[PDB]
RNA sequence: UCGUUGUUUUUUUCUG
DNA sequence: GGATTACACCCAAGACACCAGGCACGAGCCAGAAAAAAACAACGAAAACGG
């Protein structure tokens, strides 16, 4: 889904269409982070919860 | 020299396109590849 | 056929370096045109 | 404070295209996971279409909220704009 | 017994 | 005309503009396809051989 591809896609204005296809049709990922330092060190063990 | 050479091996590995100086290598003579050319260019992570 | 060749990529540089110029100029609700920022470009979209 | 009382809206009061677009997707993804339905419906199976004849009656229990470009906003119901 | 994974790196000649 | 108050002025010193070369970068369209190829020099062990 190259670059021209995106600007087209922004022409029609379709968000949400261009969020999706490129999060959810592709390289989909969940992380976590600490609200003080802002950064992603979080230790996190989710069956520890 | 020591040092030297430990400050040419930590600038190379963050970046193997320093202009006027030769460029490190690996045992098969290509060139490395440091973050900074990773991230740049048409194939690195911004635009690839 | 040379012609044709060179300007096609020439023109896609072009193309290329206008849409990352232009990019995210919004037409807002007020009726004004303005970049990311929120600087003001046009007062009313091509003025009408 | 950000919020524009009732009165004094003043942004143009039909409804931009892009809106008709968010409210359908968003109406017709509701309604096609359990939601109410809150016109009758005769043959039509589509959650889309029935998205779109509900939006033709005007009742559509959406409140569309316009960010203004310094950050203040007004909201609208979807019950009183005008639909082209 | 669900499960079940298959390289990079360059260079090349091509297609619109 | 020596003495006396009055000043002419200028020239080396110092601050600054700038300067045209050089010197570097640093970029130079899009998507797609296939086949074809990809480190090694020396070293001391350790099986090797005839002594
Ligand atoms: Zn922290």
């Amino acid at each position: 889904f190259g670059e021209m591809e995106r600007d087209c896609m922004i022409a029609h204005g379709a968000a949400g269409f261009l969020k999706e296809r490129l999060m959810e049709a592709s390289d989909a990922f969940r992380v976590h982070v600490c609200g003080i330092c802002g950064l992603m060190s979080v230790i996190a063990n989710l069956k520890k919860n | 020299e020591v040092e030297q050479l430990l400050q040419f091996h930590v600038a190379t590995y963050m970046d193997n396109d320093i202009a006027g100086q030769p460029q490190a290598l690996q045992k098969s003579g290509r060139p490395v590849k440091a973050i900074r050319a990773r991230l740049k260019g048409k194939e690195g992570r911004l635009r690839g | 056929l040379i012609d044709t060749a060179v300007k096609t990529a020439e023109t896609g540089y072009i193309q290329r370096r206008l849409v990352k110029a232009l990019e995210d100029i919004m037409v807002h609700y007020d009726g004004t045109t303005r970049n990311s920022l929120g600087d003001i470009i046009q007062f009313l979209y091509g003025e009408d | 404070e950000l919020a524009i009382l009732k009165e004094e809206r003043t942004t143009t009061p039909y409804l931009t295209k892009y809106e008709r677009a968010r409210i359908l997707g968003t109406r017709a993804l509701q309604i096609s996971m359990n939601a109410p339905v809150l016109v009758d419906i005769e043959g039509e199976t589509d959650p889309l279409q029935i998205a779109m004849k509900e939006l033709s009656q005007r009742k559509i229990p959406l409140v569309i909220r316009r960010y203004l470009p310094d950050g203040s906003y007004e909201d609208w119901g979807c019950d009183e704009l005008i639909v082209d």
